[PDB]
């Protein structure tokens, strides 16, 4: 089982990007994807969620509207799409497995990608 | 139809 | 949302240890908590889920348990692999919190 | 005194009854009694039979292409009025004075109505569907026949519809009143509330003053205030269901701001004009298709036991707080309506 | 408990005047509001009543669609409205109250108020 | 219509006799009569209603009573205060009818 | 460990409970044994129980005006909690350790299950009613009362809702297949099928690859191919009765054609977001209003009987091959569906 | 002569019968007799039963995903085929010389249908609904199993469809005929009526001929004439219940007028085509999917009781006599409507 | 009880020609009508049919759309609109009846018209 | 359609004579068969209906019988006024067919 | 499928 | 409503 991430880089500020996360070896209708971050050596934060089964989706308050999510589950893979990048949101960016039934924490890690805004 | 009578005190 | 307090924000041991870390919930979250371990740079591995069960594959000298709305993270046996920053967290109400973050080194 | 009368149209069976509205007093229920009169040429040693029954009934006789009678039966009863049986069920009053009138030409019939059964009680017609619609109703039925089971014609047969109703006791019952507290999850900051009548029993129309007392010790605002009156049937003809409905409601403005305190009286009547679309809304026993009152309330004995064997309908009162941003809360109180004893 | 009545006076043929009947200490929802009237001297004649609690309304023949009975059950008073007026109907008109539950005879009835036409 | 009859039109008596006054119905009503009283110029008063309950305040020297399709109301005592005129009606069918009236008086 | 409270709006009475969600094992079900804790001095005289119902409930509490309570009960007991009865039914350790928490004025309080009954079930409210719709539920009252027979109070009583659910064997069976050789009239030329899946049991949500095989040596043409997954609702609350709906179906246009072969394998997985408005498909137990999964798969015991009342719901894959002038042939099989034992 | 089978999809057992339509004649009704061949070592330990069930079912086995199946049992019998059981039920001469035909692989079975039952009767299936509609239905079932209480399966099984019908009685009853007075509440003027038929018998499609006689001697006019033939379905599941339906009608211009005598012959005829589309109306038992005359007429017992467990199915005529303002009249009057018995 | 057709005679190529069936002492509601026909001197063939209790009509593949079949039932007669006629089916046409309830052959027989087919 | 033959197409006998005429049913038809009789230049008649049962006041020396999906048409005694054509026929599939014909001399 | 056989007589 | 408490170990 494994979990991929790709998008990151460098972004100009109020610029737009969009960052992927390819899941191997789970499957998108009994579990879920989600995407929390962390300014560089500060406190990690919860984000974004997708919770498939469902069909619902989630997301914090400090970034509704901006920032937007969605999945396919043939290709198995979960993408979010980040609307006006600011200093605020600069950050390292991970993306994250959960048990569907029921929520035990976030088991496996993507590597973590970056997103600068210059 | 129901109708009515008489009878005594 | 559900604040978190977590303290000492930064402790010190020696091999063979015993330490002790607490989280604290500003509401009565009932047993939703769970922990993380961030080694510098890497991504994070999950430590203990639902606040007392410690996850597969952990070496047993990780330990955590409850207490009322004070949430307990201890290592039983501190070793050389363990210097790193440890996260609370707790999964009943989104949004989902977050820990302030602590780290544990030699002195 | 007076006596109803009703016959075959062939003039050859009738039926005299005393009375078509009985009383039970949830100890006594006054007996159906009556008299039967026959041509003794024309029966020619038929049997002369008499059946009350109470049915839960569907769908008017009016000979309509209806899905009719979902008819179950909840009680039914025989008596053989000719050849005359050994003394029982001896003759009242009314039934000697109905003799002495008629003669051995006629003979008497009793019953003894169960005592736990419920009031007539229709439920009103939705105007999509056509003709009558569900409601208990009694029935005695007096025929001629060889046996009980024969195919009972029409011209030796004869229908006649009764009503078993109750009225007020003669002594009222304590108020009704209620409180509430809405305190927040974990302030003392709270919203409080009370509400009263005058009178437990109201006779039909006779307007219902409700008292609402507001303390609200707290940020939030009451944004509107409801009092209803709402009234509920529980219908047990084979499992156990519940329909209700709101009969009339009164809505005012009058908010309560924050730390503050209020009162106010609202005055509330039911009445049918105004819900004549209405469907499930139950009514009152019909002897044929009169209008009636609401039906009123019926009242269980001292001894509750199920207490629902047909239709069981009662009201109750509740009063409604709306409160900006949620959290309302509500109150919920029963109060009985019915006509007083007859003068 | 009373019955009151105003609104009556002088009228030329083809008007039109309005009666008013105010109601103390009874309710509108448990009772109904009657007309009968009188031409001096002669047997009072039924005309016009409403029944709230029904919401029905009801009149004679001799009547219908020029008349009209209204009522106000806040204000627990009601009103009719005499449009055309002739000859024929000139008359002292009542006011009176009914036993709803169930109809017992006109009982409380209001001291009486006269159309001359 | 369901009309009514009335006689006869005018009658006289005496203080403390027996008098007899009788409505006759066009079609058999069965019970829904009342009487009314009204003295001259003034609004009536009920006496009789469904045909033999007398009104509550009124002295019993009242009385009236059914037969068949006739009604009979009488005076059992007559009183110096009685000349008046008396008013019939039935009210089992809409539209009501009222009687043609009949007057009493002393000689 | 923990442990589940509730309590009267008075807080004179409180019932504590070990677990919400109970488990059965078709051999052994696990007790609702639990300890009710009741201020002796107010209870004054009245006896204290706790009453144990599964219902076939429809409506929901919301104090909306629905149709409510179609309220057929499959079962019903009652257990004295005070005065103090006898021995029966020794207290379990949880029973002990509670009652050295709570003292003298709480009192133990037992039950069990019978074998013959259903898990939670709950049927998908339509959109275009309101509120909850119908689904058989379990649910455990405490009241202080003069008599069974007496009328209830909020403050006199309290109430809390359970579940009973089931959970994966520790074992599979044999893999689900079937095929079929649809010959015609007379000729020996035919159209033969095939079907299997990777196991009878599955996680929700997990996809399941159904195989396929095809060898049609005949003239006519498979013009489509669909696969559906159907679930079955036995409903049996008085006469049996059954609603079946498709939860998920894929179409391949991939024709066989004449003289040919073919074969594959689909991927398919039944799952809740693409079928939200669908009326009449059953969800596993929802405690008040929460989403859930699919209803698991209910598993008969080993001893048969009927072994069903009220809900029993199971799950069936069946493909179709879609034939040019007709002739068109399909193949069913079954598989469960639920969750592994949690650990 | 000719005989029936059919046979499991495996062709290890297969069911042979006389006939698919069954006279009963309410004294005496034929029974189901036949013969079932097994394969002696298929079976290895399995039991071979066969099971008549007469339901009130609902819906179709076309594998729609309907509300399907309100699968009411009105009655089941099962008989042990192999192993051998005793004597009872000594083979008939059908069974004896299908024994000689078949062999020892065949075994005989019996049954008799219960008196009090049905015919075959489906109601019409409603345009808006898919697939079939209720109607009590006969189905013969044979199969394989351990136990009588263990799992069904296509290859264990095989299933046919019967019928039960009756036919006219070997004499004529009494004609049918009627007569009316209306007169007015007080008036001797009257309007006075009569009407008769050719028989009290007939078969399908043949045209009814009533009489109609009108004696006018008041001052109201008979403005319209209806002449209408009315179906009555006396469906009982668990309540009573009825259904009725206008099956034909026509109308007729021709006023009387006042102080006035008339009279006529009316020619009507039920039929098919022209109620294509009713909902509700009882049609004569199908196999699979046919059309079949209107339902023939259910005729009860000479001892009767109640005869009732399913459809009872009867038809009567009416003419109705529209007078203008006010004084409407009708009469009604019955009549049986069958196939004649067949030679 | 009789069954008569009558209508025959001689037709143009490409024309068209109503035959009629009256049915004396039988219903047509209890009953039906067919219709069979006969090139001279070979074996007949069925054409039409009209069944009234039920509704249908019925007809050959040879035939479908371009002949047409109908009756009255107070008339108590059939009728059918030979259009579109041609050399393939000039013939002899018999109208027949048969039992409803249920089918037993064809058992009382019109007495025969032609439909001769030329210029 | 269900095709229908039937043979011989004509055969003679004599007065008295026991004669056979079979009809063959191209598919497995069930006992839904019936026979006719045309005399030349006139309506037909029906003599056998459901393959066995001969139609009412046809003289009995007229027969039928079904053999699997083989039905024969054989007269007991040929009488000097049976010299005519005979047709077969199924009934229980629409289109009804008719045979070829055969003619007895 | 409901099929006929043949029983000789 | 529904709350917890705390039985010890």
């Amino acid at each position: 089982v494994q979990l991929v991430e790709s998008g990151g880089g460098l972004v100009q500020p109020g610029g737009s990007l969009r960052l992927s996360c390819a899941a191997s070896g789970f499957n998108v209708y009994s579990s879920s994807i989600h995407w929390v971050r962390q300014a560089p050596g500060k406190g990690l934060e919860w984000v974004a969620s997708i919770s498939s089964y469902y069909g619902y989706t989630y997301y914090a308050d400090s970034v509704k509207g901006r920032f937007t999510i969605s999945a396919d589950t043939s290709k198995n893979t979960a993408y979010l799409q980040m609307n006006s990048l600011r200093a605020e949101d600069t950050a390292v960016y991970y993306c994250a497995r959960s048990r569907q039934f029921w929520y035990s924490g976030l088991d496996y890690w993507g590597q973590g990608t970056l997103v600068t805004v210059s | 139809t129901t109708a009515s009578s008489s009878l005594a005190k | 949302d559900i604040q978190m307090t977590q303290s000492p924000s930064s402790l010190s041991a020696s091999v063979g240890d015993r330490v002790t870390i607490t989280c604290r919930a500003s509401q009565s979250v009932s047993s939703a908590v769970a922990w993380y371990q961030q080694k510098p740079g890497k991504a994070p591995k999950l430590l203990i889920y639902s606040a007392s069960s410690l996850y597969s594959g952990v070496p047993s000298r990780f330990s955590g348990s409850r207490s009322g709305t004070d949430f307990t993270l201890t290592i039983s046996s501190l070793q050389p692999e363990d210097f790193a920053t440890y996260y609370c967290q707790q999964y009943k109400y989104v949004p989902v919190t977050f820990g302030q973050g602590t780290k544990v080194e030699i002195k | 005194t007076r006596v109803f009368k009703k016959s075959s149209p062939n003039g050859k069976l009738t039926v005299y009854l005393g009375k078509r509205d009985f009383v039970d007093h949830l100890d006594k229920v006054d007996p159906v009694d009556g008299v039967v009169l026959v041509d003794p040429d024309y029966l020619k040693d038929r049997k002369v039979f008499v059946t009350l029954t109470v049915a839960f009934r569907y769908g008017r006789e009016d000979c309509d292409v209806l899905g009719l009678s979902f008819r179950k039966d909840l009680f039914i009863a025989n008596y053989q009025a000719f050849p005359p049986t050994p003394n029982p069920p001896p003759p009242t009053r009314l039934q000697e004075r109905l003799l002495r009138k008629l003669g051995q030409h006629a003979h008497p019939f009793f019953f003894t109505i169960p005592q736990n059964l419920p009031s007539s009680v229709t439920l009103q017609p939705g105007p999509e569907d056509t003709g009558k619609a569900l409601g208990v109703d009694f029935e005695i039925r007096a025929f001629v026949a060889k046996s009980l089971e024969e195919k009972s014609h029409k011209r030796n047969s004869v229908r006649l519809v009764i009503r078993k109703v109750q009225f007020a006791p003669e002594k009222p019952g304590p108020q009704p009143s209620a409180e509430t507290t809405r305190h927040f999850l974990m302030s003392d900051r709270s919203l409080h509330l009370e509400a009263s009548l005058d009178k437990e029993l109201y006779y039909h129309g006779e307007p219902l003053n409700v008292n609402v007392h507001v303390t609200n010790n707290s940020t939030k605002t009451v944004k509107k205030i409801k009092v209803s009156v709402r009234q509920y049937a529980d219908i047990v003809l084979f499992s156990t269901a519940q329909y209700k409905v709101p009969v009339a409601q009164v809505e005012q403005d009058d908010q309560v701001s924050p730390s503050s305190t209020f009162s106010k009286v609202y005055t509330i009547t039911p009445f049918l004009a105004n819900n004549r679309e209405k469907r499930g809304l139950a009514l009152d026993g019909k002897l044929k298709h009169e209008d009636t009152n609401l039906a009123s309330s019926t009242i269980v004995k001292e001894g509750a036991n199920k207490e629902v064997l047909g239709i069981l309908v009662s009201y109750r009162v509740k009063v409604k707080l709306v409160v900006s941003r949620g959290g309302d809360v509500s109150v919920e109180l029963p109060f009985v309506l019915m006509h007083p004893k007859p003068h």
